[PDB]
């Protein structure tokens, strides 16, 4: 069962469709958090402190959002930053929100022998200090991808809603004690 | 110090707007931009909310200007 410690999401990933024709030089230069380089690459990018966001906008008509510690905060985030760009004079709209991706962490506080873990898994977890000290570990129920270290620690990515986070830990539990 | 005064005039006069903010100091990358924003948002959230409303004129000549001299007579004091 859990030990009491719960993962923790760091991050997550949205989009939203804004539905209109956009134009990048007119939002880079409206905007104050705007940032734009079209020598670099053809997208604005924006930061607000309240979510701890960062988010572009494109001439296409859509909108991605990150960095959020929770879905409905990524959510929030978006919508705010569609409320920008409507009052910059776009007729934009909050068509379609989709989560696409979300983070987590969570530690078990004891060590795992990771030679143990491949050589006992080596079908679909590979380990290879060299060039990166953690294992990599990927799995099927859900879809999801983890990387365990020594002192413990763990990192799961991929997810679409806390639940598989957490059900991924609850899964990877028994593993890791033995 | 100078090199934060001058970080958050820039933050006001131009927003976050961090590769303008490279181009147009001597050194740095956007990558140590981002590295400072990071550092220092904890600290000075009350400042980078005053930069944001600070909306100072941002001028190409005047900032020049006062780089170069800000930035000699740091280096000569220093």
């Amino acid at each position: 069962g859990p030990s009491g410690i719960v993962p923790q999401l760091q991050n997550i990933v949205s989009t939203v469709n804004l539905g209109c024709k956009l134009d990048l030089k007119t939002i880079a230069l409206r905007a104050r958090n705007a940032e734009y380089n079209p020598k670099r690459f053809a997208a604005v990018i924006m930061r607000i402190r309240e979510p701890r966001t960062t988010a572009l906008i494109f001439s296409s008509g859509k909108m991605v959002c990150t960095g959020a510690k929770s879905e409905e905060q990524s959510r929030l985030a978006a919508r705010k930053y569609a409320r920008v760009v409507q009052k910059l004079g776009f007729p934009a709209k909050f068509l379609d929100f989709k989560i696409q991706n979300m983070v987590g962490s969570c530690d078990v506080k004891f060590p795992i022998r990771l030679e143990g873990l491949v050589l006992t898994h080596q079908q679909f977890s590979s380990y290879e200090p060299e060039l990166f000290p953690g294992l990599i570990y990927r799995m099927i129920k859900p879809r999801i991808v983890l990387l365990i270290f020594v002192s413990g620690k763990v990192v799961l990515t991929g997810a679409k809603v806390r639940a598989e986070i957490y059900e991924a830990f609850e899964n990877i539990y028994p593993i890791l004690k033995g | 110090n100078k090199e934060t005064d001058m970080f958050f005039l820039a933050i006001s006069m131009v927003g976050t707007d961090f590769s303008m903010i490279g181009q147009l100091f001597p050194h740095r990358a956007r990558i140590e931009i981002k590295n400072k924003f990071k550092r220092e948002e904890k600290t000075n959230g009350w400042r980078i909310d005053k930069a944001f409303q600070e909306k100072r004129p941002f001028d190409f000549d005047f900032f020049a200007h006062l780089l170069q001299k800000v930035l000699a007579e740091e280096e000569k004091r220093k």
